[PDB]
This record gives structure tokens, C-alpha cells and sequence, in this order.
RNA sequence: GCUAAACCUAGCCCCAAACCCCACCUUACUACCAGACAACCUUAGCCAAACCAUUUACAUAAAGUAUAGGCGAUA
RNA sequence: GCUACCUAAGAACAGCUAAAAGAGCACACCCGUCUAUGUAGCAAAAUAGUGGGAAGAUUUAUAGGUAGAGGCGACAAACCUA
RNA sequence: CCUCCGCAUAAGCCUGCGUCAGAUACUGACAAUUAACAGCCCAAUAUCUACAAUCAACCAACAAGUCAUUAUUACCCUCACUGUCAACCCAACACAGGCAUGCUCAUAAGGAAAGGUUAAAAAAAGUAAAAGGAACUCGGCAAAUCUUACCCC
């Protein structure tokens, strides 16, 4: 079944006057009249190109003529690309290996009560009503206002922490920040072009979590294969680029090393919306990706085991529901499928809030609930503290 | 120019110039108070508000700081003994804000 | 049907009609490691942050300068909270509008079945600051209430409609950036950002060289006016419950390269005429004429980087309330 | 009338696609089916009949996983999002298709006979007689056609020659090559038939205007017509 | 229903305002985001020369001569122009003595006319 | 400067003030395209001097000092238009030989008259364009009968014309 | 109830009985050269 | 004595002779972008036949003749 | 451009009872049961009161389509510019 | 004293109670509505786009739903044009009718039912009514009250 139908594929030109099938005479058209008329031979015009070059009115070279072109097809990995099979499909791409739970050692900096913020839950409870309620002259904000605002209130809180911890000095939030890794894995080229949201980063490199002792552990676990499904679903596929491991910044750039991506699903619309697999699948890749650009840059393009693995933090985010990713990088030997394996400790679905009531809702003449969250989480918050904290 | 086809210029061609200019306007008095640095013109309706900057400071010198143009309806409700609406002609009005105080 | 009051206004001298329609009097003047990152967040959003896109220059504001104005906020702000306690607890707001709805004058009906009836002249200001600090405790009067200034506010001899300026009816709207529930009403400081068509080459193709300074005092007029007074209004003045207390505020409005700082204290909120027959009140602001921060940006190095500048931006940060 | 089809597009997606009603209005404007207007607005989600389509650059009998089983407003039965390699695509849920379980497309035809799974698609010619299939082809490669409606199970007969025969959910008998494809078991949403309206509205929702109010004399045509059963229907 | 009254842009809906214009010719033209693009060469660019000690004002003296009408013509121009330099040069390729085989190639081509006035 | 506009002060409510003579073709054809093109504008700001005498008469309720002098520049302006016009045309025919500066061609239009069409300026072939394809040049059979209509119209015209002057000179005779 | 009839709208005057549509059609030409032989002041609408 | 009354030429009728700057098909009177779309095909009916149904007109002389025709109206 | 039906993409539906309702009371809104007046009228079908529906098969703005040997019709031989 | 309204946008109309002078909300002349609001857009070739909305969170569904890009190639060097008035439109009229939307939910906005007099009939609208309470009438029509039960379709 050939999808679209006859009425309204392009109409085919019609026939040809006979008088160009008789050979020895040249047919009488009304090209010389620079107008139709019908009574005479429809012309044969050549073929016309402008002779300079205009743009607003120009027509890219036809697609295997581009310089760029390649037979062997690269699978991106962009802002908008939803995994299929989610956590186990990223998994498989950056050859990690999956951890629930963030690790102690960034979950031990927010116990000792020093590091807590002076009035968490109040200062958190107003920044979600800031972000929900208070953002605009609108009566109920739309989730493109108050999930940037939320998260970006939240890093604010955060960084106000500068007091105790002066270290927090040397780390900055860059946005529009895009950074590009690409790699083989079973000889597939993959690679990521990771745009969107923040980047916290700091002066410094992140301390790795794992030991050597589990790097090498992680030789034991086999990646989790899913079948007929292949790794590369939901990939844009390209025949037409350019395998390139940039940073996202010149070299010599204050602050080069990423700390967090802070990637927010802002779509108003819930097919428009990442769902939680999907967004945790998508923070990892995109910390893999700015992992593997810092290793490319610094160790070079050579596939081997880093003798200092790479840490990079993410927090995906829908404005209610977080997602926390520590992904350590402890190999550029992505194409063997096996030996030792990137490691990725993840905490998911941690809701920083179970609901907001812009309005109160009233039966009878009587408030239910009122304005306000409903079923706040402070633990979700102390999980965003000790990822911002990590590395002062 | 008025009432003359301008040369269609493609991308990178030469600039558009008009010599003998047939663009003809009147200083008039304005019917409201205006700002001490507003001039009030009555201009042909085919000329921008571009060209009456360019034309204020080519031909007369002014330095013009602001223009601003709006096209004044003509009154069609007259009628000629013939009971036949007599048209009063449609015209553009620009105000002219002067530069340098 | 008001007139809606743009801060940033191609319209020429339009800062003396907003002088007039605020009562308000201008003033000239005012009543190492930032170094290092305030170059950091220029270097990074010109030279240092790759870019996918190619950047044209109409587009070269929004995708520059408004990046740059942004970190430099945040940054500043986070360096200085160790001097400010205040501004650790304050409010960072990107682009988040303010409103402010008054009525200032009379005017009698010119034509129409409403023709001869006195009918007030509404305005309505609708500012979007491209960032702003919001604190819950108001910051210190600049000058005493009563403060007499020799200085005459402007007059305007013809219709306000004659400065471009054009009437329409919609909501109105009295917002400082939050809802009046947010507990940081008062103002701190508002960075303002001209748009490109401000920009000091376009003015000085349309010969309106003049006009620079004109443009910062007027954005900065209209903006902090309606910042203040949505924050009095917010605190439960108006023009028939004019301020008992002065109610200030600070901006800095750049076109990405020269800055120029304001200071405004509004004293009065009885615009309308029943209530400004008598009333000897009248606003103040205090400006500065534009300076530019650096004199040029060459691949990795910024030339001429104006610490005065970068202080004045500093000190207005570190203004606290007392 | 300027009326142009919306089924224009000619790439295969998952999208559901904005359709446009027809009001039983014809392309000149007139109507030819009469009681067709109005009803909730839909939208056309492109479903891929030929169930026997290997990826490109791909060939012979391959898998997919079922992510999804979701009603179809535009079909009497609900549709599955089966997705296998590096493609997804919309195909006609069978009785008990579940998301998460494997549905084999297979061109080959074995000298035995294929032990039949619901869900899978094979040549007739691999089928044990007797089988419930759906989604059957009148060609070979031609796509399904017959019985894809909710709840409709036609039968493998006989297969003699390089021939299968059929019976149609209408009883009637048809005969195709072979080598043309057929999924297993019976359609989903069995209970399609046993659906009540309930209300003039809800017919107006599914988009049937209500019937003329004229009155017909009903004619010879009307009495109750037993006839026998029409003789097989030939595709080779 | 008014037939009689010439169409305006003063007439119709907000599309067709907005669409109509008053014949002032077009300046640039309009991207994404309905910016507009004005280009520098699309604006005419009034030649205005220097009038400074320019002897001829508005009017002219009445004691002023009258002489007879004599529209120029091409055989005028010609003598005029070329046959001097002709009737030289035969005493002693008409490119030399001025003819333009083609106007391609100029800026302003006489025909098909590119410039104004 | 603005001034310009005006006239000079002490003209300023003069009941009369005494101008030249309009410029004649014969004696601008005497000066050179930079003197003419001098000219143009000497005479445009005159004129629109003259135009706003005019406007603020009409606005002040008084008779324009002198109305004939706008008539003057007018007519100034409108020889050495001419003129240079009659050189430009001059020149065209000498190098290229044709008698119209803008393209075009006699067409029949889609109501059968035959008009001048008047080529515009396009960037893309007219086997190309759309528009002009849309545009129709021909008139087709059913056209023939008001072709016949609209002649025998204005035959109809013509011949009462002629036979109400005849009727008229008869009458003149008979009275003289 | 009746009499008005006539809701304007130039986008419904100009589609119905316009140039273009009055010469889209050849009845809608021979309309127009109706109203050219007669003399009309407006031939469309 | 008020409404009013008149008025002669504006023109027209029939013949002869004679053949008769710019804008505008898009929403016409709209400076400036990839078209493809192109016309031809018996007149009918009223009416007459006292209805209606086949049928019923569209220089001179031969001649209203030969012929046609519900062989009749008529042609 | 009314009206019958349809197409595209929009908009409106307070409050109360109930609870996911071609649900009840009842605004806006749509309609037009009964009465009075009007009958060259305010109106070539209206006014006042009264009344039916008013989250739906609802109402409605915009643009488009179907044309008379026809269209459209929840058939009233309805409606298709009084 | 009234307030159905009113103010704006849309649509429609097109200068249609602004000034001056003449007449006798008319005629002639003069003036006016100034863009930020709105309209007027988008370089190609492929390639993406299962997961409604409903405070979107539980639940709950059916009628299954308005809202998304990427890859490469081109490209900045330059804020025009048009609507902006009114007491207004469709109904032959300064027509008690028709007329979408946002706010105001009775108004800060908008308006005047009485040309003057008398207080006859008949007529219209309304209010009050002794005792009775459908005896009126085709019928409880109308009005007043808030009110049961049984039948056809
Ligand atoms: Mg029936
Ligand atoms: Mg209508
Ligand atoms: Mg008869
Ligand atoms: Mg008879
Ligand atoms: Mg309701
Ligand atoms: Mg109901
Ligand atoms: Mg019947
Ligand atoms: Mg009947
Ligand atoms: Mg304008
Ligand atoms: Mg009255
Ligand atoms: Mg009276
Ligand atoms: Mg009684
Ligand atoms: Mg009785
Ligand atoms: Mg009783
Ligand atoms: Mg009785
Ligand atoms: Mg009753």
C-alpha cells in the first residue's frame, strides 16, 4: 500500500503535441508570444537556474553531493531524541553499568547538619510557590515558566551556601552550553550533540567516586542486551556529518570542567514530554557525552581504560519530579562490548512534591486544601544539595 | 519618483539613485499643538517616510531625528448637483522631529 | 482606555514626558576577583562559548549581551552575599515582568458622544527587566520624604499622544515580579537591557546622537517608577493613601557595553489631580550618564576593562536595607 | 469545489496524523454517502498492513517487540505500536496481545507446518489447516485487506496446490497463493460487536448524522432473501 | 455594498489592511518573525548637487529673447554630436566615435531604462 | 533650513509680489544635464515654497499672494522635464533605436481588445513565474460577438455625431 | 425576522464577486463584457 | 393673486455614402520569485395545428409552381 | 454574507444540587408555549409578560463547499437573499 | 430619576454633532487618526514528532484529543508599508428588531419615561377590593396561588 494517493501527487504534465514527435520540422510555440495561448505547441523550455547566488531563494546541493556525506551512518543523540527502551538502551550505548542510589560519598555531604541550609524546608517550600503560584500576573503558570524557575531558584538557594563553603566560588552556571562526543560501540558510530539546559562549571574536576577496585569489578557485569529491539532505535540517523569531540568551549576557558547538567523537560504537553525513563535515559547520555568530550580533550582519541576516570553530575527535572545521575567515566574502549565498564549510580523519580493547589479548592462553601504544595519531599532537595555541594 | 518604475535591484546590485526628484511636499501648519521640534508636511502618498528623511536632508539640509507618517482620508460625502460623491483627495501627513534640540 | 508607557522608547526627549507623567525629577549623579569574572562572563559569551548557529547581528542582544547580563547577576550576586547577607536570602528574577497601572492628569473628551466630559489619563507601564533582585526588608531611603529639589519638573505643552504614544484598554496590572503574596515585595536593583532598536549605531545613523542619554533616563525613569510604586501599592498606598515612607530603588540599564546607573525614591503616589492640587511631594531619580565597561573584546582579551564600572555595579549590590 | 484530499502524505510515521472529515460529500462538493458528518475530531495513525515488511537493507523472517496495545478511533479494532531493529510502526492487535510480547514476521514456508502463535504473521502455505487468521492478503505482497475488523477470525480450509483457501468472516471462500501472508489468532476487542450506543449522542459523536426522516415502502428486496452461499472468490 | 468608492487599504478586514498599500514603493523585505530586512540599495538616494553660486534662479528676466521652438532629434543630436568627429576622421569601428553596440555592461542602459527619472 | 519653505520675510504679506518668467523649452535646451539638473532643484524648492503659500492661504481663508507664479514654476518645471526627456529619447534612438523607453508589446487581452502591454520587472522567467501565467492574453470564440457589439456601439456613436454636426452646419447656413 | 440578509464581509464580497473570480470563469468573462457594453461604471464588485 | 402656466434647442430617429507617465487577471486598477491549467460537443421552448404526441417560416420572374406534410396545420 | 446540511480551525456556557449524567433548579445565551397589544405596526412577524432548553444531538463568530431537470433536508413537500 | 447598559477588540461603514462662516444631527471651508497595538513573514534537501486536555497531582475514563525537531548546506551588511476619526454596522428611516468576543456584574461609565394644560367616554398597562370562590368560559384563557390524583400519545 503506497501511501499518498493520486489527487494529490503533483499532476503529471501533459502529453506532448505530436508535432515535436514529427522529426525534420521545428514546431511553431508560442514562446516567441511570452505568454500561453491555446491554439499553439506548448514550448520546451530549458532548464533555468539563476546565475548568481540568492539567498532566501536557494536550493541546497542534492544530499550525496554534500561534503559531508558519508555511506557509513552516524546515530545522533540530540535534546529531543526519546530512547525507546530508556535507562537499558542509554545503558547499553555508553557502556555503563547502573547503580540505584546515589553514592555515599556525595549523600554523606548534606548529613553533617553544618552543610544544611538555614531553614531548608521553608526557603524550598517558598521557592516552590514562587515557581508555581507567584511566578506571573497569570492565576496558574504554565510548566515553560516555573520549571527553568524552579530549577534555577532552586541552584540559587543552593549557591547561597557560599558562606560556609567558599569554595563554591570557582563554579559557574553557563547556559546555551553545547558539547559534542562521538564513539563506537559493535562498530556503530554513535554519537551525542547535547544542547538544552544549564551547565554548572567549576575550575576544578569532580573527585571519582568508584575505586579502582570496582572499575575493575565492573568487568564481571554484562551490559543487559534487549532483543529485537536494536540500540540504535530512536537515534537520528545521518549519512551527512561530521565526527567531531568538541567541548562546547575554546580552549583556555575559565570554569572548563562540567560539574552538573541540569536538563528540565519545560513541554507544556504530555506527549511533548519526556517520560521518566526517557529522561533519566537522556541524562545519561548526556553526561556521558560531556564526560567523553572532556576525556577526548584531555587523554586524546585514544580508545583505552582512564587511569582518572571523569565524573559528571546531571539532575533531570520536569519541574516536579528529579531524576539525580552521578555517571563516572572510566574508559574510552567503548566499541568492545566487553571489560571494564562506565558505572552510573542513579536516583529516580525522587518528586521534590506530590502536588501544588493554585487555587484553593472548595466544596460546599467549605476549603478542602488549601494554596499551596501538597506532600513536599525535603529529602529530594537535600539530594539536590549534596549533587551541588559535590567537589567543595 | 513618482508615477516612474523603479529598476529592480537583485542582490548585490548598485545602489538606487534618483536625480531629478518629483517628489513635491508643503509645510503646513499643524491643526493641533505639537512638540516645539515637530514639523508637519503634507507629502505624495507614494513617498516613505525614508525618503522624506532623505529628501528633508539632501535638499533642505534639516537634520531630521524622527518621521513619522500617517495617510488622511479624504472626505467622499460631498455631492456635486448630480447627486454624484465628489472625492476629496486622500493625503499623507508626516511629522518631522528635528535633531540637536 | 490608557496609555501604555514603554520604558524602552525610540520616541525623542521621551524622558522628560515620562518626567511629567510620573513627577518626577532627574538628577545627575547619585545621591579583583569580580574583575576577574565579570571578564569571564563577557570572554565567555563572546569569545570562549562555541556557537552552533551563526550569530547575525540583529540577533547578536539577545544571544550576547542578555547571556552576559545574566551571569553577570548571578555571579555577582553569589560572590557579594558573603559582604550582603541581605542579598543571600533576596529573590533573582530573569525577565520576569512588572507592571504598574496610574492615573496622572485630565483631559476633556475631544470628540464623540463622550465630547466635553472630563475623563482621567490612565497609564499603563509593562516592563520586562532582563534580570531583578526582589528582598522582603525595603532598603533605606536615599533622601528625606519632603525633600525639596529647586530642579522644576518638565511640562508638556500638547497632548501625550503627540511624544508616539498610543491608547489601549486590557488588563490592568500593578506587579512588582511576584504576586502580592510573595514575601519579597520590595525591590533591590533592576538590569535593564536596551534592544536592538536602541542600539547607540542605529541612533547615531538617525542623527539622534542627543538621544542616548535620553533613552537610558527614560527607561530607567519609567522602569523604577513602576517598580517602586507597584511596591507601594503592594505595601497598600495609593493616591488617596500617598507613601509615608520613601520607596526606593536602584538599575542599571546597558546596551552590552556601556552601563549607566540609576537611583529612583518614589515620595509620591497622588498623581491624579484632585490629589496633587496640593501636594508638594514629588519623585526623585538619580542617574549617570553612560560609561562604557570595556572598550573592546580581541579574540581572548577584553581591552580597557572599566573598573568604576564593575564598582559601581558592586555597590549597588551591596546596598542594603538598614 | 476546491475539496483536496488530506490523505497526502507519503511517508510512513508514528504521528497520528491531522485528518480531515468528509461529510460523505464527494470531491465535488456534493454529498455521496448520506448520515457521515461531524463527530470528535481524529486523528489517522498510518498503519503498516503489510506485516511481512523487513527493514531495509534487511531480509527474511525477523521479530518485534509489542511497547504498546491503544485504541484506534479510525478501526473497530485497537492497534498495537510494534516496534523491531530500529523502526516502530502501527500494525492491528490480535485477541490477547499484551505490550512486551514477541510477534515473529516470517516469509518461509516450510515443508511442515509452522507451530501457529496468536500474533505472528506467516505465509498460509506454513499454516496447519484449520488455523484462525486476520490481516489476510488477496496477493502476494499486496498488503492486508480481509478480516481486520474488531473480533474477525477467518479460517485456513484447505491448501491444495500452491493454493490456500479461506473462509471469510462473511463465510465466504477464497482462494490465494500461498505464499501471501496471514497473522494468527483472532482480532482484538472480540467484544466490538457487543457495544451499546446508548444515546442519539453518542452516534453523532462517532460522526453518523441520523437517518432521513422520509418514509420508504419497502419492496420485493425486503423479505428475508436465503440464498446459497456464493462460490469461491479466485486470486490465482 | 459600496461599488462606486475606489478600494483603499482603508477597507476590509485586518488581513486586507494590512496587506493593501498606497503604491509607495518597496524598501526590503520580510523574514522569519515578520522582522524586516531593509536594504540600503532599494531606498532611492536623492542625487542633490551643490547649488552654491548657480546663476540661474526660478524665474526668468522678461527681457529675455523669444526664439523659435526646435525639439531635439536624433539626426540633431547626431550632427551635433558625432559628425563632426566623423567628417574628421574620413578627411583622415564607430565604438571610437561614440556608438554602444550593446547596453549591457553600463549602469545606465537606455533601454530596456534601470534608471529613474 | 526650514526657511526655505517660505518665502523671504519682507515678502511675507505682501499683497503682490513680481516674478519672472516661466523657463521656455527652446531656452533650456540650451543649458548642459548639470546645469538642468541645478535647475530641477532651484525650481523644486521654489516650488515647494510656493505650494506651502498655497496650503497656509487656503488654511488663513486669504488669496494667495501671486497664484500665477506657482503656474510659472509649474510650467518651468514641466520644459525642462521635457527637455531633458527629448534628449534621453534622443540618445535611445541613436544608440538602440527604439522609440519606447520601457519594454512592451500589443497584446490581446481576455476581453479581445488589444492594449499595450507594459513588460514589468521580474528575477524569474515568465515560463516561470505564476502570476503571470495566471494572467490570460487571448480571447476566446465567445469573445466575437461583444467584439461585433462594442464596434457597432461605437459606430452607432460616431455616426449621430456626424449626423448632428451636419445637421447643425445646415442650420448655421440657413441662419447666415 | 427578515430583511437582513445582507451580513457584510469584503472577504465573502470580494470572493463572490470579484475581477478574479468574474474572470475565472468564461460565463463570468461574458458577465463582465456585459457590463463593459452597457457601460457600467463598476463591472465587478 | 398664489400655485402655477406656457417656450426652442439640447439632442435623438430613419437612410445614403464610407469599412472600423504610473497601476491593473492576487481581494483588478496591487513595483519585485520554480509555472504546467487551459478553447471547440445538434439549441430549446413558447406558439400554430383551435388539445397534443410527427410537424410549425427565421433585386424581379419562374412561383407560392415542382415538391414536402398526423398529405394538415403549414413548409 | 439569509436559510438546509457539511468542511477547517476558533469561542461561550454564572451560581446552586448532584456527580464523570444527550442529570435537576437557574443567569448569560438559544428558542418561541400561552396570553395581551400591534395589524400601513417600533417591526414586510415586533413589544410586555409567561414559558422550553441552557455541558450538549448545545449555541455561536470567521472562511470555504453543495445551485435549480439541482442542492440540502432528525420529510415540515422544510429551506435555498423578505 | 433610569441604567437594559457601558468601555474596548473584531466585523461592518468610510469622515457621518471637531473649528470657522452661511443658512435655515444642513451647506461650504479648514483641520484631523503619528506605532510600540494589529496586519504584512519564514532558504533548501532529507529527517524527526505513540504517551491528550481537564490547577495534571491522585483517581476516572471515552467521544481518543490545537500546540515538539534534528543532519548538512546557504545567510546580515540595513526597523519599511498599511489600519488607527465618529454619535458608526445589517434592517428603505435618529427603526422598541439583528449584532461575535474581553472586562465592568452595577457601575467611576452611559442616559431622560413628562412640549404645556385638563383629568370626559372608549381603549392599553398596572394596583386595591366587601361577601362568595370557577358559579365565568369551549377550556381556570388571563390573573392569583404553589398546589392532589387518574388517563390517552
Ligand atoms: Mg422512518
Ligand atoms: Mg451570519
Ligand atoms: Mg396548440
Ligand atoms: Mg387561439
Ligand atoms: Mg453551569
Ligand atoms: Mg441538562
Ligand atoms: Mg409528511
Ligand atoms: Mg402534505
Ligand atoms: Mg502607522
Ligand atoms: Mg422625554
Ligand atoms: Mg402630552
Ligand atoms: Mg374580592
Ligand atoms: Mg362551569
Ligand atoms: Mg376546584
Ligand atoms: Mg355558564
Ligand atoms: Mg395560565
Amino acid at each position: 500500500y503506497e501511501w499518498g494517493v493520486r489527487s494529490t501527487r503533483k499532476s503529471e504534465p501533459p502529453p506532448l503535441d505530436r508535432v515535436y514527435e514529427i522529426p525534420g520540422l521545428e514546431p511553431i510555440t508560442f514562446a516567441g508570444k511570452m505568454h500561453f495561448v491555446p491554439w499553439l505547441a506548448r514550448p520546451i523550455f530549458p532548464p533555468w537556474d539563476r546565475g548568481y547566488k540568492d539567498p532566501r531563494f536557494y536550493r541546497s546541493p542534492p544530499l550525496h553531493e554534500h561534503p559531508l556525506y558519508k555511506d557509513q551512518a552516524c546515530y545522533i543523540f540530540h535534546h529531543r531524541c526519546r530512547l525507546l527502551e530508556g535507562v537499558k538502551q542509554a545503558l547499553w550505548l555508553t557502556k555503563t553499568k547502573l547503580i540505584e542510589g546515589l553514592p555515599e560519598k556525595v549523600l554523606s555531604l548534606v548529613d553533617d547538619p553544618r552543610n544544611h541550609i538555614e531553614n531548608q524546608d521553608e526557603c524550598v517550600l517558598n521557592v516552590i510557590s514562587h515557581a508555581r503560584l507567584w511566578q506571573t500576573t497569570e492565576e496558574i503558570p504554565k510548566r515553560e515558566t516555573y520549571c527553568p524557575v524552579i530549577v534555577d531558584n532552586l541552584i540559587q538557594l543552593c549557591k547561597s551556601q557560599i558562606l560556609k563553603h567558599p569554595s563554591l566560588a570557582r563554579r559557574i552556571c553557563v547556559q546555551n552550553s553545547t558539547f559534542s562526543a562521538t564513539w563506537n560501540r559493535e562498530s556503530l558510530l554513535l554519537q551525542v550533540r547535547g544542547s538544552g539546559g544549564a551547565r554548572l562549571s567549576t575550575k576544578d574536576p569532580l573527585p571519582t567516586i568508584a575505586s579502582r577496585e570496582e572499575i575493575e569489578a565492573t568487568k564481571n557485569h554484562v551490559l543487559e542486551t534487549f532483543y529485537p529491539i536494536s540500540p540504535i532505535i530512536d537515534l537520528h540517523e545521518c549519512n551527512i556529518y561530521d565526527v567531531k569531540n568538541d567541548t562546547g568551549f575554546q580552549e583556555g576557558y575559565p570554569y572548563p570542567y562540567p560539574h552538573t547538567l541540569y536538563l528540565l523537560d519545560k513541554a507544556n504537553l504530555r506527549p511533548h514530554r519526556l517520560q521518566p525513563d526517557q529522561l533519566r535515559a537522556k541524562m545519561i547520555l548526556f553526561a556521558f557525552g560531556s564526560a567523553l568530550a572532556q576525556a577526548r580533550l584531555l587523554y586524546g582519541n585514544d580508545a583505552k581504560v582512564l587511569e582518572q576516570p571523569v565524573v559528571v553530575q546531571s539532575v533531570g527535572t520536569d519541574g516536579r519530579v528529579f531524576h539525580f545521575l552521578v555517571f563516572q567515566l572510566n574508559t574510552t574502549d567503548l566499541d568492545c562490548n566487553e571489560g571494564v565498564k562506565n558505572l552510573a549510580w542513579v536516583d529516580s523519580d525522587q518528586l521534590l512534591y506530590q502536588h501544588f493547589w493554585c487555587l484553593p479548592v472548595i466544596k460546599k462553601r467549605v476549603v478542602v486544601e488549601p494554596v499551596g504544595p501538597v506532600g513536599f519531599k525535603p529529602e529530594t532537595f537535600r539530594k539536590f544539595l549534596a549533587l551541588y555541594l559535590h567537589g567543595a | 519618483a513618482r508615477n516612474v518604475v523603479y529598476p529592480l535591484y537583485r542582490l548585490g546590485g548598485p545602489q538606487l539613485r534618483v536625480f531629478r526628484t518629483n517628489f513635491f511636499i508643503q509645510l503646513v501648519r499643524p491643526g493641533v499643538a505639537q512638540p516645539e521640534d515637530t514639523v508637519q508636511f503634507r507629502i505624495p502618498m507614494e513617498m516613505t517616510r525614508v525618503d522624506l528623511r532623505n529628501y528633508l536632508e539632501g535638499i533642505y539640509n534639516v537634520p531630521v531625528a524622527a518621521v513619522r507618517t500617517r495617510v488622511q482620508h479624504g472626505s467622499n460625502k460631498r455631492r456635486d448637483h448630480r447627486n454624484v460623491r465628489i472625492k476629496k483627495p486622500d493625503y499623507k501627513v508626516a511629522y518631522v522631529q528635528l535633531a540637536h534640540g | 482606555m490608557k496609555y501604555m508607557v514603554y520604558p524602552q522608547t525610540f520616541a525623542l526627549n521621551a524622558d522628560r514626558w515620562y518626567q511629567y507623567f510620573t513627577k518626577t525629577v532627574f538628577l545627575s549623579g547619585l545621591p579583583a576577583a569580580l574583575r576577574a569574572v565579570a571578564c569571564d562572563c563577557l570572554l565567555q559569551e563572546h569569545f570562549y562559548l562555541r556557537r552552533r548557529r551563526r550569530v547575525h547581528r540583529y540577533e547578536e542582544s539577545e544571544v550576547i549581551s542578555l547571556p552576559f547580563l545574566d551571569q553577570l547577576v548571578s555571579t555577582l550576586v553569589g560572590l557579594l552575599s558573603p559582604h550582603n547577607p541581605a542579598l543571600a536570602a533576596a529573590a533573582l528574577d530573569y525577565r520576569c515582568p512588572v507592571h504598574f497601572y496610574w492615573v496622572r492628569g485630565e483631559e476633556i473628551i475631544p470628540r464623540g458622544h463622550r465630547r466635553g466630559r472630563i475623563d482621567d489619563l490612565r497609564y499603563q507601564i509593562d516592563d520586562k527587566p532582563n534580570n531583578q533582585i526582589r528582598i522582603s526588608k525595603q532598603l533605606a531611603e536615599f533622601v528625606p520624604l519632603d525633600y525639596s529639589v529647586p530642579i522644576e519638573i518638565p511640562t508638556i505643552k500638547c497632548k501625550p499622544d503627540k511624544l508616539p504614544l498610543f491608547k489601549r484598554q486590557y488588563e490592568n496590572h500593578i506587579f512588582v515580579g511576584s504576586k502580592t503574596a510573595d514575601p519579597c515585595c520590595y525591590g533591590h536593583t533592576q538590569f535593564h537591557l536596551l534592544p536592538d532598536k536602541l542600539r547607540r549605531e542605529r541612533l547615531l545613523r538617525q542623527n539622534c546622537a542627543d538621544q542616548i542619554e535620553v533613552v537610558f533616563r527614560a527607561n530607567a525613569i519609567a522602569s523604577l517608577f513602576a517598580w517602586t510604586g507597584a511596591q507601594a501599592m503592594y505595601q497598600g498606598f495609593w493616591s488617596e493613601a500617598d507613601v509615608t515612607r520613601p520607596f526606593v530603588s536602584q538599575a542599571v540599564i546597558t546596551d552590552g557595553k556601556y552601563f549607566s546607573f540609576f537611583c529612583y525614591q518614589l515620595n509620591t503616589l497622588a498623581l491624579t489631580t484632585q490629589a496633587d492640587q496640593n501636594n508638594p511631594r514629588k519623585n526623585i531619580c538619580w542617574g549617570t550618564q553612560s560609561k562604557p565597561l570595556y572598550e573592546t573584546i580581541e579574540d581572548n582579551d577584553v581591552k580597557g576593562f572599566n573598573d568604576d564600572v564593575l564598582l559601581q555595579i558592586v555597590h549597588f549590590l551591596l546596598n542594603r536595607p538598614k | 469545489a476546491n475539496f483536496v484530499s488530506w490523505k497526502s502524505r507519503t511517508k510512513y510515521t508514528i504521528t497520528p496524523v491531522k485528518m480531515r472529515k468528509s461529510g460523505g460529500r464527494d470531491h465535488t462538493g456534493r454529498i455521496r454517502v448520506h448520515g457521515i458528518g461531524g463527530g470528535h475530531k481524529q486523528r489517522y495513525r498510518m498503519i503498516d498492513f503489510l506485516r511481512f515488511r523487513p527493514e531495509e537493507t534487511k531480509s527474511g523472517p525477523f521479530e518485534e517487540k509489542v511497547i504498546q496495545v491503544r485504541y484506534d478511533p479510525c478501526r473497530s479494532a485497537d492497534i498495537a505500536l510494534v516496534a523491531g531493529g530500529s523502526r516502530k510502526r502501527w500494525i492491528i492487535a490480535t485477541e490477547n496481545m499484551q505490550a512486551g510480547d514477541t510477534i515473529l514476521n516470517s516469509n518461509h514456508i516450510g515443508r511442515m507446518a509452522v507451530a501457529a502463535r496468536e500474533g505472528d504473521a506467516h505465509p498460509l502455505g506454513a499454516l496447519p489447516v484449520g488455523t484462525l487468521i486476520n490481516n489476510v492478503e488477496s496477493e502476494p505482497g499486496r498488503g492486508a485487506q480481509y478480516i481486520r475488523a474488531a473480533g474477525t477470525c477467518g479460517v485456513l480450509l484447505r491448501k491444495v496446490n500452491g493454493t490456500a483457501i479461506i473462509q471469510l468472516p462473511s463465510k465466504r471462500q477464497m482462494q490465494v497463493l500461498e505464499t501471501c501472508v496471514a497473522t494468527v489468532g483472532r482480532v482484538s476487542n472480540v467484544d466490538h460487536n457487543k457495544r451499546v450506543i446508548g444515546k442519539a449522542g453518542r452516534n453523532r459523536w462517532l460522526g453518523k448524522r441520523p437517518n432521513s426522516g422520509r418514509w420508504h415502502r419497502k419492496g420485493g428486496w425486503a423479505g428475508r432473501k436465503i440464498r446459497p452461499l456464493p462460490p469461491m472468490k479466485s486470486y490465482v | 455594498a459600496d461599488r462606486m468608492s475606489k478600494w483603499t487599504s482603508k477597507r476590509g478586514p485586518r488581513s486586507f489592511r494590512g496587506r493593501k498599500g498606497r503604491g509607495a514603493k518597496g524598501i526590503g523585505f520580510l523574514t522569519s518573525g515578520w522582522r524586516f530586512v531593509q536594504i540600503k540599495e532599494m531606498v532611492p538616494e536623492f542625487v542633490v548637487p551643490d547649488l552654491t553660486g548657480f546663476k540661474l534662479k526660478p524665474y526668468v528676466s522678461y527681457l529675455a529673447p523669444e526664439s523659435e521652438e526646435t525639439p531635439l532629434t536624433a539626426a540633431q543630436l547626431f550632427s551635433e554630436a558625432v559628425a563632426p568627429a566623423i567628417e574628421k576622421d574620413f578627411k583622415d569601428n564607430l565604438e571610437k566615435y561614440g556608438f554602444e553596440p550593446t547596453q549591457e555592461g553600463k549602469l545606465f542602459q537606455l533601454y530596456p531604462r534601470n534608471f529613474l527619472r | 533650513g526650514l526657511e526655505e519653505f517660505f518665502d523671504d520675510p519682507k515678502n511675507w504679506g505682501q499683497e503682490k509680489v513680481k516674478s519672472g518668467a516661466a523657463w521656455t523649452c527652446q531656452q533650456l535646451r540650451n543649458k548642459s544635464n548639470e546645469d538642468l539638473h541645478k535647475l530641477w532643484y532651484v525650481l523644486l524648492k521654489e516650488r515647494n515654497m510656493l505650494l506651502t503659500l498655497e496650503q497656509e492661504a487656503k488654511r488663513q481663508r486669504l488669496p494667495m499672494p501671486s497664484p500665477e507664479r506657482l503656474d510659472k514654476v509649474v510650467d518651468s518645471m514641466d520644459a525642462l522635464d521635457k527637455v531633458v526627456q527629448e534628449r534621453e529619447d534622443a540618445l535611445r534612438l541613436l544608440q538602440t533605436g527604439q522609440e519606447r523607453a520601457r519594454p512592451g508589446a500589443w497584446r490581446r487581452d481576455i476581453f479581445g481588445r488589444i492594449i499595450w502591454h507594459k513588460f514589468k520587472q521580474w528575477v524569474i522567467p515568465w515560463h516561470l513565474n505564476k502570476r503571470y501565467n495566471r494572467k490570460r492574453f487571448f480571447a476566446l470564440p465567445y469573445v466575437d460577438h461583444f467584439l461585433r457589439l462594442e464596434r457597432e456601439k461605437r459606430a452607432r456613436i460616431k455616426a449621430r455625431k456626424e449626423n448632428l454636426e451636419r445637421k447643425k452646419a445646415k442650420i448655421l447656413l440657413k441662419k447666415f | 425576522a427578515r430583511g437582513n440578509e445582507y451580513q457584510p464581509s469584503n472577504i465573502k464580497r470580494k470572493n463572490k464577486h470579484g475581477w478574479v473570480r468574474r474572470l475565472s470563469t468564461p460565463a463570468g468573462v461574458q458577465v463582465i463584457l456585459r457590463r463593459m457594453l452597457k457601460g457600467r461604471k463598476s463591472l465587478s464588485h
